[PDB]
RNA sequence: AGGACCGAACCGACUAAUGUCGAAAAAUUAGCGGAUGACUUGUGGCUGGGGGUGAAAGGCCAAUCAAACCGGGAGAUAGCU
RNA sequence: ACACAGGUGGUCAGGUAGAGAAUACCAAGGCGCUUGAGAGAACUCGGGUGAAGGAACUAGGCAAAAUGGUGCCGUAACUUC
RNA sequence: AAUUCCUUGUCGGGUAAGUUCCGACCUGCACGAAUGGCGUAAUGAUGGCCAGGCUGUCUCCACCCGAGACUCAGUGAAAU
RNA sequence: CGAUGUCGGCUCAUCACAUCCUGGGGCUGAAGUAGGUCCCAAGGGUAUGGCUGUUCGCCAUUUAAAGUGGUACGCGAGCUGGGUUUAGAACGUCGUGAGACAGUUCGGUCCCUAUCUGCCGUGGGCGCUGGAGAACUGAGGGGGGCUGCUCCUAGUACGAGAGGACCGGAGUGGACGCAUCACUGGUGUUCGGGUUGUCAUGCCAAUGGCACUGCCCGGUAGCUAAAUGCGGAAGAGAUAAGUGCUGAAAGCAUCUAAGCACGAAACUUGCCCCGAGAUGAGUUCUCCCUGACCCUUUAAGGGUCCUGAAGGAACGUUGAAGACGACGACGUUGAUAGGCCGGGUGUGUAAGCGCAGCGAUGCGUUGAGCUAACCGGUACUAAUGAACCGUGAGGCUUAACCU
């Protein structure tokens, strides 16, 4: 449940450690981003030797959220944090080249493979 | 919409009502019958009942127990002496309610509440 | 197709081998007797009226008494009837099981909503309610403007404002039928119908098929 | 907020058709003294089913 | 109901070990990937237990590298095979949620030792 | 020592809600300012209407003030309703 | 104007905790405020709690929430020191 | 600018986005030196802006506790 | 002018079509994707933020689109009061001055208990004709009608290449609506526990009152969303723009004059709900009543005695029904409510005793004790025998069959 105003983590390593959602796309009027769902976020600090500084917009897919996801079966998996990765709003394509934390199997869209390949845990 | 919810307000809060239960329970064991409203009456039979039930064993945890409730040791004595015995063999069913019109105060329907004893 | 008349019996999951958890919510079909059968010559239409469970002898009138005896049915609770498709026929006093629903996929449950009482526009309606701050007076769910001005002079009808909510009959239809048991006649359907527990539904076979 | 017109007297009439009380007629007899009461009341001398309830 | 409970009760599974709140667990779960069917491990601890039949639940709280994590397992469900016991946590407490809060050397608790 | 600081009584009234045929012809509830001073208060005096008093708003002068109240000129006058 | 949630000067002023005439619970003493009984809808008023987000509300962080005590360490720009 | 119509003057800072705010220039319609000019620590229930914390302000409301509202008995208004 | 409250915002909308999107078409300087323009079409949909009081506008990022207008420039007896537009004060400017300035700043009381119409709900009365209890037909009315992306077709048609379809099928989303509590959660001042101050039960121990539920930690049932299911259709009928077949007037040609075809989210139906007060008051099934006297202004007349059935109402216990009425279950030939028994759930190892320790405290008895609304049972208490209302075969005329 990420909605605009929102602060993310970053699990990547792409110099940004905190970002604002902006904007949640993919339906008009769209309230809150869910486990795996492309968003727009703006750096609000990040490293001054990143390739990424301070005031720009650009892509984010979530991969942990602090209200968690929901199983077939009915099991949730929850996080202390909200947690996402960086895009090139072009191409989908993380910058990142080695991303934090435990990633969820949500993400497996025939699409994410660079991501959870990544991922420490599935 | 209160649905399937038990226990009636009373127009009274929860300190205020309970309070009013616990002094009316004791007048009913002390006097075994009492006059009072009727909505007062049935809320009462789930006060006044499982305090007999407590009396039918005498044990220093219930005596304790009892005594938590209705703060009275003339009640207690009451208890595990009297209603204690008297109703060893009777499961459940202590009180009796008996509607005796209405009060000329305010017309609150009023009713006789009272335990099944004084058969002397 | 004809349906069938059940009571809910609260709701439940049912465990997949593959893991998915389904939940089913429990529908008790007993064996449904015909008591009049409708024909075109007499009624002007086509359609059997039938009865489920039990009653008391003596709360059972003496005009429903008859009206069973005559069908030779055993006295049950209500009456209700399904119209025909042309493409079956029935006889009084026949019994109708849950088997009927082996081969079916969707079905539509039919039963009367929870009863809400008198609810407010922002209950029923989903209204927005207004600022709980910045000066609000006596107005934070309030249902705001109901009409324009003198041009129309009046308020449209059908209008949405407070009322009653909840109790009466809504159909929830395409329902997925989870398994049928015959001898325990039990009708498990993927989701949830309305009415409270131990209310009477009526199920018949999806028509938007 | 306020009236317009005052309403007539029909109109108050009308309005209070609906205000008339209705009375008991279920006034059951005891089975043992014979008195009048309330049914499922206790009579006035203290009668309920025959059976005497408050012996004062 | 008597319905309702029989429905539920030809579902259970008896293989259940009996746990406290406050044990470490590790919880054998399945995992599909396309075809290939794999098992996986989740060790933790239990914070809460919730009892309802065949809808009874636990959740399990692990410390991973930065953030902690906090999985629900439905105890019936097809998907848990096996659950084990390591230590048992001598906590006086049902719902051990004040964990969430504490971290380093204040999320740890005794040993029951029984 | 202090027109010093925090803060009750006491004095005042910055914000909000309630109340507007109110409990009240300016109040209540929760916060708020001063609180040894150019402070506050009891009792008794003095200043009287083109006058008083005013750390000055045309403020206050018996719930009435860009000229108080009462009686009189007076049945003022009204090309107006 | 009322048996009116307002106003009205002075004196005495105990126990436990507390710096305290604050505050909480009590003693002496005095009271339950002159309409009640039910039910437990919308909505209004006074309050409690709240998933994820945290000013995106709004003219404006209005209102709420939050901070809040004692001892020790430590404490910037500027300055009339 | 408590002064500026044209005007949201021009550039920079702050925001993803700034008719507000801060800094600089002067084309000062119509600043200006005791009806005082420019600075100024401290002070302010003073105006504007920004940040952290905090939150039902809000996305979007949900439940709950009390007093009214509703029913019964008694008494019994008002504007129009 | 003996008073029609004025700009914005919020809530709630409704209509027009000169259509922003979706739908159907003509032409194209239409290769394809993507466009331009015009015609038909109002079923549904038709942003969030920064700046400003602003509408507007600029800017940032979304969407299929962020349509134009009417409705007292919709809506203050629905809300706010920021702008403007009282009294205070200041600046610039004008005036000797009091003061003034669509010049600019700081501050500045928004009343109303709803009689009528209207609207949203819910009842009583009577009618529908002998009465009563049920189940329906359906005139008529309302609700809903939105759509993105991905894949297959296919990398196909097209095209020098770059690029890249039409039609049809599948999957998965956003927004909106209905239902529900199995799951994940919220609430849970009626359940359990921890703990601070103080008073009390003679005192210790153990408990209760008060301090916002004193402050907190969990939490049952209900209600509930963020949670979980389902829905938008397909099909049919008649059409709009448009495309036609045959075809004369007019030897030809021509969609039209006769005749026959297709043709859209529009219209009628299909889906869901209300519905016989539909006074045009409908249909079907079942149940109950088939005793006597008199009177007259001898009438579908009135009066008296005896009978009053089906059923209803009333009263009681009540409900996942409810403002009150109403609606549902039950009233002993009984599980309707309370209690009681067992279970479940929740909280979490009660009190007492014993042991270790100088003590706080710890361990054993003990996963104990206590548990609201939940589940299955149990007449233990309360749902009294009766009274009350409701009758006694149901008009006239005509038609058709028995007599």
């Amino acid at each position: 449940m990420i909605q605009e105003q929102t602060m993310l983590n970053v699990a990547d390593n792409s110099g940004a450690r905190r970002v604002m959602c902006i904007k949640v796309l993919g339906g008009s009027h769209r309230r809150y981003a869910g486990v795996g769902d492309i968003i727009k976020i703006t750096i609000k600090e990040a490293i001054p030797r990143g390739k990424v500084k301070k005031g720009d917009v650009l892509k984010a897919v979530v991969v942990r959220t602090k209200k968690g996801v929901r199983r077939p079966d009915g099991s949730v998996i929850r996080f202390d944090g909200n947690a996402c990765v960086l895009l090139n709003n072009n191409s989908e394509q993380p910058i990142g080249t080695r991303i934090f934390g435990p990633v969820t199997r949500e993400l497996r869209s025939e699409k994410f493979m660079k991501i959870i390949s990544l991922a420490p845990e599935v | 919409m209160r649905h399937r919810k038990s226990g009636r307000q009373l127009n009274r809060n929860s300190s205020h009502r309970q309070a009013m239960f616990r002094n009316m329970a004791g007048s009913l064991v002390r006097h075994e019958i009492i006059k009072t409203t009727l909505p007062k009456a049935k809320e009462l039979r789930r006060v006044v009942e499982p305090l007999i039930t407590l009396a039918k064993t005498d044990s220093v945890a219930n005596r304790r127990l009892a005594f938590a409730r209705t703060r009275d040791n003339e009640i207690v004595a009451k208890l595990f002496n009297e209603l204690g015995p008297r109703f060893a063999s009777r499961a459940g069913g202590y009180t009796r309610i008996l509607k005796c019109g209405f009060r000329a105060g305010d017309n609150a329907p009023m009713a006789y509440i009272e335990l099944v004893d004084r058969s002397e | 197709m004809i349906g069938l008349v059940g009571k809910k019996v609260g709701m439940t999951r049912i465990f997949t081998e593959d893991g998915v958890s389904i939940p089913v919510t429990v529908i008790e079909v007993e064996a449904n007797r015909v008591t009049q059968v409708k024909d075109l010559a007499n009624d002007g239409y086509r359609a059997i009226q039938v009865t489920t469970g039990a009653k008391k002898a003596n709360r059972v009138t003496k005009p429903e008494a008859g009206h069973f005896a005559k069908a030779g049915v055993e006295a049950g609770r209500g009456l209700w009837e399904f119209r025909l498709a042309e493409g079956e026929e029935f006889t009084v006093g026949q019994s109708i099981s849950v088997e009927l629903f082996a081969d079916v996929k969707k079905v539509d449950v039919t039963g009367t909503s929870k009863g809400k009482g008198f609810a407010g526009t922002v209950k029923r309606w989903n209204f927005r309610t207004q600022d709980a701050t910045h000066g609000n007076s006596l107005s934070h769910r309030v249902p705001g403007s109901i009409g324009q001005n003198q041009t129309p002079g009046k308020v449209f009808k059908g209008k949405k404002m407070a009322g009653q909510m909840g109790n009466e009959r809504v159909t929830v239809q395409s329902l997925d039928v989870v398994r049928v048991d015959a001898e325990r006649n039990l009708l498990l359907v993927k989701g949830a119908v309305p009415g409270a527990t131990g209310s009477d539904l009526i199920v018949k076979p999806a028509v938007k098929a | 907020a306020v009236q317009q017109n005052k309403p007539t007297r029909s109109k108050r009439g009308m309005r209070r058709s609906h205000d008339a009380l209705t009375a008991v007629t279920s006034l059951s007899v005891d089975k043992t003294s014979g008195e009048k009461h309330l049914r499922h009341h206790i009579t006035a001398d203290g009668y309920y089913r025959g059976r005497k309830v408050i012996a004062k | 109901s008597n319905i309702i409970k029989q429905l539920e009760q030809e579902q259970m599974k008896q293989d259940v070990p009996s746990f406290r709140p406050g044990d470490t667990v590790e919880v054998k779960v399945w995992v599909v990937e396309g075809s290939k069917k794999r098992l996986q491990a989740f060790e933790g601890v239990v914070i809460a237990i919730r009892n309802r039949g065949l809808h009874s639940a636990f959740t399990v709280r692990k410390i991973s590298n930065g953030e902690g994590v906090e999985r629900v397992f439905q105890t019936h469900s097809p998907v848990v095979d096996s659950i084990s016991v390591k230590r048992r946590g001598a906590v006086r407490k049902a719902k051990l949620y004040y964990l969430r809060e504490r971290t380093g050397k204040a999320a740890r608790i005794k040993e029951r030792l029984n």
